[PDB]
RNA sequence: GGGUGCUCAGUACGAGAGGAACCGCACCC
RNA sequence: GCCAGGAUGUAGGCUUAGAAGCAGCCAUCAUUUAAAGAAAGCGUAAUAGCUCACUGGU
């Protein structure tokens, strides 16, 4: 499960390439993150000369997880990676392009811009 | 196997030959086997530069050669010596086999003045014997 | 009302202002001629009995302003 | 004593007093220590002693009776007014329907012996024979949405001083 | 009583920047 | 205590943007009164409103 020190791929064009989880937001006791949860993380890798830099602390919403989610209709959806979107504070992506497929669960957490920019939603 | 060393050198007149020269760890020094012309064998501390084959003699007529032992009165001023006798016929009690050979500095009457390696100076009775050479 | 005793007295007296009254009287004017006249005109507004009373009041306002 | 006007019938039974009249009928119980009697044409109240608490009880009992007599003789009323754009009252049957800024209207039905009249959409009148019950229902109506401090919107008594 | 998501509403209000509140829904303790 | 009067010239004069009983400066008369200040406070931008003094009642 995604927890402190878990590495997450960044599914946006903000400049960040990978982040390392510091904590899961939502109240004392929260330890694991799944789709829709917001984490505080440190940028582990980033493209040089960009707006986001290595070592910086950012907030990011989880949009794809290997653990997945069970749905009310009996379906279960999971992905082949744990990914997140940074975010400006209003949830909009800092970059202008999203690479690779993203999970539809992001729609429930109001990450509408990312869903619209995604090449495909599964 | 600690060997018996001759510190008396009283086989006067009888020629001996340095048979061998070996180390003696119990003496931290070298010793030589001496075969005498009369059949007797004896070990002595081997002075510096003594080699297998050289002859050895002791007594008043001995040749002044390293390894030879004579009464101090029969020894040339300036010669280095060791295994110095303090009492005629009591064997050497000074510089027996460790240290630095003393040196004859002068002869006066019945005395022979000798300067030990320590700068120390002593007037021993010429009757006392000493071996020529460096230990 | 009619012109206050003050303005009547001002116009009568012949001035545009009052005073520091006890000390610097601002002007003189004739009573039995003028104070009476004013007393007459001001009468509808005076609770006076006789004109002589009507006067005492008018003359009394003239003092407050020094005339 | 309290004068019993014409048309008014007063009945006393222990500490319970019933007064009937053209405008209504009211029954009220009073403090045990007070003695109430209909002396022919007037109601008299007799306290047991002259201490203070009794003297105070005596005047309080007397007033209540006076007002009970006023209520059934001189049918009582209390007016309220609505202040606020869109705030209005209407009469739908015996029910008072209030539109006072909530998602839906508030409907109030008076109990027996009470009437509510709405002469204009921003005026409500509560009336009945019992002065107390009239006072109580009007306080309950106002309490649905009392006047707010910034603009004075809500329900207020007719002469309510509520400076914004 | 409380936790949480939401709604009320980008409404009311405010010159603007901004921006509620009272009403109400759902899972949970 | 409670009820009712507390008035007329008149917003006195002057001054002041205003200045009306009540910023300040002069005064502080007179009327009709049972009584009622050219007003003792609050109030007003100035007004208004409210009290008070005095009088009646109870």
């Amino acid at each position: 499960m995604i927890q402190q020190e878990s590495r997450l791929k960044v599914a946006d064009n903000s400049g960040a390439r990978e982040v390392l989880v510091i904590k899961v937001l939502g109240g004392s006791g929260r330890r694991y993150a799944n789709i829709g949860d917001v984490v505080v993380a440190t940028v582990k890798d980033a493209t040089p000369g960009g707006v986001v830099k290595k070592g910086q602390v950012v907030k990011a919403v989880v949009v794809r997880t290997k653990r997945g989610v069970r749905r009310p209709d009996g379906s279960y959806i999971r992905f082949d990676e744990n990914a997140c979107v940074i975010i400006r504070d209003d949830k909009s992506p800092r970059g202008t392009r999203i690479f690779g497929p993203v999970a539809r669960e992001l729609r429930d957490k109001d990450f509408m811009k990312i869903i619209s920019l995604a090449p495909e939603v599964i | 196997q600690y060997r018996i060393i001759d510190f008396k050198r009283d086989k006067d007149g009888i020629p001996g030959r340095v048979a061998t020269i070996e180390y003696d760890p119990n003496r931290s020094a070298n010793i030589a086997l001496i075969n005498y012309a009369d059949g007797e064998k004896r070990y002595i501390i081997a002075p510096k530069n003594l080699k297998v084959g050289m002859e050895i003699m002791s007594g008043p007529d001995a040749d002044i050669k390293i390894g030879n032992a004579l009464p101090l009165e029969n020894i040339p001023v300036g010669t280095l010596v060791h295994n110095i006798e303090l009492k005629p016929g009591r064997g050497g009690q000074l510089v027996r086999a460790a240290g630095t050979s003393a040196q004859v500095l002068g002869k006066e009457g019945k005395y022979v003045i000798v300067r030990l390696a320590s700068g120390e100076v002593r007037m021993i009775l010429g009757k006392c014997r000493a071996t020529v050479g460096e230990v | 009302k009619t012109p206050p005793a003050a303005v009547l007295l001002k116009k009568a007296a012949g001035i545009e202002s009052g005073s520091g009254e006890p000390n610097r009287n601002k002007v003189a004017t004739i009573k039995r001629d003028k104070v009476r006249e004013i007393a007459e005109l001001k009468m509808p507004d005076l609770n006076a009995a006789s004109i002589e009373a009507a006067m005492r009041m008018i003359e009394g306002t003239a003092r407050s302003m020094g005339i | 004593p309290i004068e019993i006007p014409a048309g008014v019938t007063v009945t006393v039974n222990g500490n319970t007093v019933t007064v009937k009249g053209p405008k209504g009928e009211l029954t009220r119980t009073f403090h045990p220590d007070m003695t109430i009697t209909v002396e022919g044409n007037v109601i008299t109240v007799t306290r047991p002693s002259d201490e203070k608490h009794h003297r105070a009880l005596h005047g309080t009992t007397r007033s209540l009776l006076a007002n009970m007599v006023e209520g059934v003789s001189k049918g009582y009323e209390k007016a309220l007014e609505l202040v606020g754009v869109g705030y209005r009252a209407s009469k739908q049957g015996k029910k008072l329907v209030l539109s006072v800024g909530y998602s839906h209207p508030v409907e109030i039905e008076p109990e027996e012996g009470l009437e509510i009249e709405v002469p204009s959409q921003t005026k409500i009148i509560v009336k009945g024979a019992d002065k107390q019950r009239v006072g109580e229902l009007a306080a309950n109506i106002r309490a649905v949405r009392p006047p707010e401090p910034y603009k004075g919107k809500g329900i207020r008594y007719e002469g309510e001083l509520v400076r914004l």
